RNA sequence: AAGUAACUUAAGGAUAAGAAAUCAACAGAGAUAUUAUGAGUAUUGGUGAGAGAAAAUAAUAAAGGUCUAAUAAGUAUUAU
RNA sequence: AAGUAAUUAAUAUUAGUAAAACAAUAAGUUAUAAAUAAAUAGAAUAAUAUAUAUAUAUAAAAAAAUAUAUAUUU
RNA sequence: AUAAUAAUAAUAUGGUAAUAGAACAUUUAAUGAUAAUAUAUAUUAGUUAUUAAUUAAUAUAUGUAUUAAUUAAAUAGAGAA
């Protein structure tokens, strides 16, 4: 976990870390929660307006 | 504070959620009535429901 | 006696979002002094009579069908599941039956 | 036969990873208990937390003067009657627009309200819980743990910055320097910040009194609910998040 | 966000506090709910003020008096201890008696013991216990069930203050490097209630010194 | 022992200051002027004849006696004899119970 | 209501109190002073209106004990 | 320009904990047993009251009143 | 076995004293995007079953809401002294 964040640039939270018990599931999650918003910083989740379309 | 009435104490104790007191009309002039109509007075009675709110008021630690 | 433990002796099963506790499962946990958390309750002015149960980790609705199954003879409708503390109250005073249909797994 | 079919034990350590401080990295995971890190988000339990304590922070200094309070005459102005005008008493009265304030209070008012103990104990893990939950949630230590991967050479597994007392080429100093770094990299300039220490670090308040507005550095003793929510990353020492857990367990 | 500004309490928690004098549509209107002009109206008359009729503190005769002398005992049943005894709870070495101290530690009796415990008889059936008790006192019916399980009770007196090192002689000793004496039954009606072997007294059952010279002092 | 001594609570460290135990003190009432007059018992004064009261009145006195008592150091403070007072044990053993308890 | 308001007099940075002719109860405690529990309990009242302790356990508190008196008489006590 | 505050008591609703609660320094308050003016009395001898506990009464019952009992204490 | 919205059938919906339930305006505290193409206040005309808020135009201020929302509270609403 600590090499894919290294490699990836980004931080996987801890209770993501604790709950996800495969390489593939850690990827489904990247794939589904980071990967969207670097590809549209517009798209990205802001922290003063969480409930945001 | 808020503090028991003292005189009510004297006069009514507690019986479980509700208060016992003495009969009144049994301390002179008892020559003359029957001693079997008397001895209804005799004993104790509970509180009637009418005055139980009253009694609470009165008696805040009981 | 150590709060938290060493890296070794904890179990990957121990650790959460494992052995599937949230879908369809639960737990009881015991009091204090190690008593099942079923209780009467007195609402009302003493008018009104429930069983109250605490302490429930997991589904709740799935231990009141449950305890429903159970015990056929209280109705389906006096089974009032609170979701915003996670208890499951009944109208009679039913705390011992509970119990019993507790004991055995919790 | 089967009387509770869908009974289970429920999950009981969650993983929060070790950090070193000024640049965080992994250096292990540690199992803290599910209560305290991963409690359900009870929101009615952290209301009543926060509530409690900002009443009991109130001041409690309005001090409107009453009619006694306010300094007229207990003169009477007009005669009762014939006078050919309505009846006034002494000129302190509410009614009149230089007289006194109607059920004035007095400070100090005390708005103290009470809480019981264990339900205070339960908000303080929930809030705990639900930062986990959230990402915020920044454990550092490495002192006393056994390590899997080794504390870097430039920081250290304590929170706090080295030499921020030394000042000797400008008026600029060096922890000041490694913080704003710090912000620059884990993007949280302008967030709220709330560091719960162990014992006092100076060196690091020093650090943050540029960021005062948003930076709360706090001890272990003093952190509260409030505090905690409030944060939009809190960076706790693992002896302090040790220590909380500790005073806010369910007691057996 | 943080959740600081999305809070509630649980529902039925709170209330709308009913608030008067402020327009006729709220309800509460011009009166305030205080009626018509009356002195409740504007003013205040006692909520107990009957009128002028003699009052129902008044009406009847004052009845009993306050036994200031009287030291109510708090009461243990056989129930409980048998139940603790189920659940694992009575945790006792052999030849160890579970004094009103011990009830205390292990939480038998719980609160303050001001002036004594009481064993009472309520699960005197399902009392199967040969462990040995004593206390202040014990039910007639109580002790019965305590012999028939194989059990021994003794009636023990304590004075408050030493009822008090009984339960925490710890304290005693941190204090003053000393727990105090336990002291002899100095009233009448004391030494009668531990002088009988029908409570299982102290005074008899263990043969005590104070008993003996009371003897030999109506002997001489 | 010098450490265990000064360790000792503060009255009982002045008494055995300012009364010490190298001198014996006595048992009985004395003259006010001597050396050995007991500081717990009431002195009388021989000029005048009058029974001077106590240098540590009764309560200090006592006080005093329960620290020895802990500590140990009774006998390096001077005799309670004469002094009406028990202390513990001893007054637990030797007191005669009353009128009342024995003969009711 | 209240030994309150008020008037009068006198002192000090504070004053007052303070090292038991005190409490307690046959076991014991050990200056003062303030607060919490004890407790609106005991106690008391045209037994109406109402008034209401102490012991004990906690805090706060300072080194908290220490002679300065040839050990105290119109004093204790009694009557009123 | 007008139902406010403080110290208390009783109800109710929810929430925490639960045969315990609050408090953790001990101490205390409430609950855990019902009575009785008060006293050294106090809840199935083999089961629902027809048993038991207390107050009146008594040799002990009966009698009035309230309370207690039909894997798990409330 | 719920919630929201919408159907159908039925019953109910005058109200002083009073009781109960549910909202809104105002001010402060906690949390809090945004921005002169914006915000606030005022006027006029529209809109929403409407003490309220919203749209547009016009005016004046301000490089800006302790803003929306949830909580906590109130010197929280005046044709009646
Ligand atoms: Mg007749
Ligand atoms: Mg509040
Ligand atoms: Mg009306
Ligand atoms: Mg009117
Ligand atoms: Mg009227
Ligand atoms: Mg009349
Ligand atoms: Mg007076
Ligand atoms: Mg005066
Ligand atoms: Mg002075
Ligand atoms: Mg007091
Ligand atoms: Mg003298
Ligand atoms: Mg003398
Ligand atoms: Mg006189
Ligand atoms: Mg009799
Ligand atoms: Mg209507
Ligand atoms: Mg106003
Ligand atoms: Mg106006
Ligand atoms: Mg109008």
């Amino acid at each position: 976990t600590k090499f894919l964040q290294s490699k990836s640039g980004y931080l996987i939270p801890d209770y993501e870390l604790t709950t996800l018990s495969t390489p593939l599931q850690f990827k489904r999650y990247i794939k589904e929660k980071i990967l969207p918003s670097a590809n549209d910083p517009k798209l990205a989740y802001k922290e003063a307006e969480p409930n945001a379309i | 504070l808020m503090k028991t009435h003292k005189g009510t104490a004297k006069r009514w104790r507690r019986t479980g959620n509700t208060f016992k007191r003495g009969i009144a009309g049994r301390k002179h002039g008892n020559i003359g009535w029957s001693h079997r109509s008397l001895k209804a007075l005799t004993g104790r009675k509970i509180a009637h429901p009418a005055y139980s709110k009253h009694l609470k008021r009165l008696l805040p630690y009981h | 006696a150590p709060i938290f433990p060493k890296l070794e002796d904890v179990k990957m099963h121990e650790l959460i979002g494992n052995n599937n506790f949230g879908k369809k499962t639960y737990y009881v946990e015991r009091s204090r002094t190690g008593n099942l958390p079923v209780y009467s309750a007195y609402k009302n002015g003493g008018n009104k009579i429930i069983t109250e149960i605490r302490k429930i980790e997991g589904d709740v609705i799935q231990l009141r069908n449950d305890l429903q199954e159970q015990l056929p003879f209280i109705p389906k409708k006096s089974w009032s599941v609170v979701m915003q503390s996670k208890k499951i109250i009944i109208k009679g005073n039913a705390v011992e039956a509970v119990k019993r249909v507790l004991t055995k797994k919790f | 036969l089967n009387p509770l079919p869908n009974a289970a034990i429920p999950p009981k350590y969650a993983l929060v990873t070790v950090r070193s401080f000024p640049s965080l990295e992994p250096l292990t995971f540690v199992p803290v208990p599910t209560s305290t890190v991963a409690a359900p988000l009870r929101r009615d339990i952290l209301w009543r937390a926060v509530v409690y304590e900002n009443d009991n922070r109130r001041v409690g200094a309005s001090n409107p003067p009453g009619r006694s309070e306010n300094g007229f005459s207990r003169r009477k102005l007009m005669p009762q009657k014939g006078s050919g005008r309505a009846r006034v008493g002494d000129a302190n009265s509410p009614t009149r627009h230089n007289g006194g304030r109607a059920l004035a209070r007095t400070a100090p008012n005390d708005y103290t309200t009470e809480l019981p103990s264990k339900v205070y104990s339960m908000a303080f893990n929930n809030a705990l819980s639900h930062q986990y939950k959230s990402g915020k949630l920044f454990v550092i230590g490495g002192e006393k743990v056994d390590l899997i991967s080794p504390t870097p050479e430039l920081d250290l597994n304590r929170l706090d910055l080295v030499n921020t007392n030394t000042v000797e080429g400008k008026e600029i100093f060096e922890g000041e320097v490694i913080f704003r770094k710090f912000l620059e990299e884990f993007q949280l300039k302008g967030k709220r910040l709330l560091f719960i220490t162990d014992k006092t670090r100076e060196g690091l308040i020093k650090s943050s009194d540029p960021y005062k507005q948003k930076v709360d550095v706090i001890q272990k003793e003093l952190v509260e609910v409030n505090d905690i929510l409030r944060a939009q990353a809190v960076f706790i020492e693992l002896e302090a998040l040790e220590y909380l857990a500790m005073a806010h367990q369910k007691e057996i | 966000v943080s959740i600081l500004g999305q809070l509630k309490p649980s529902d039925g928690s709170t209330k709308s506090f009913k608030r008067l004098g402020r327009g006729p549509s709220s309800g509460l209107g011009k009166t305030s709910g205080r009626g018509q002009k009356g002195q409740k109206a504007r003013g205040k008359v006692k909520s107990w003020f009957e009128g002028g009729q003699t009052p129902i503190y008044k009406l009847f005769p004052k009845i009993g008096f306050t036994n200031v002398g009287a030291k109510p005992l708090k009461e243990l049943n056989l129930k409980r201890i048998q139940w603790f005894h189920d659940k694992n709870r009575l945790h006792l070495q052999p030849g160890e008696v579970l004094d009103m101290n011990k009830m205390r530690k292990l939480g038998l009796v719980t609160g303050p013991i001001k002036y004594g415990v009481k064993i009472l008889a309520s699960g005197k059936f399902h009392y199967n216990l040969p462990i040995a008790l004593e206390a202040s006192r014990a039910s007639a019916k109580a002790i019965a069930a305590i012999e028939k399980a194989g059990g021994k009770f003794t009636a023990r007196y304590y004075t408050p203050l030493g009822l008090r090192a009984h339960l925490n002689p710890q304290w005693f000793l941190e204090k003053r490097g000393r727990v105090p004496l336990q002291a002899r039954p100095t009233k009448r009606r004391d030494i009668d209630f531990y002088s009988k072997e029908e409570k299982r007294g102290y005074l008899v059952m263990e043969k005590d010194k104070l008993l003996q010279d009371i003897k030999e002092a109506q002997n001489k | 022992y010098k450490q265990y001594f000064d360790s000792l609570p503060l009255k009982l460290k002045s008494f055995f200051q300012r009364y010490p135990p190298s001198i014996k003190y006595s048992p009985v009432s004395t003259s006010t002027k001597a050396i050995n007059a007991n500081p717990f018992l009431p002195n009388k004064h021989p000029v005048t004849q009058r029974f001077h009261d106590p240098k540590y009145s009764l309560r200090r006195m006592s006080d005093v006696y329960k620290l020895a008592l802990r500590y140990g150091v009774e006998e390096f403070l001077p005799p309670i004899e004469n002094t009406k007072k028990l202390f513990f044990e001893e007054k637990y053993n030797k007191k005669t119970l009353m009128k009342g308890v024995l003969l009711p």
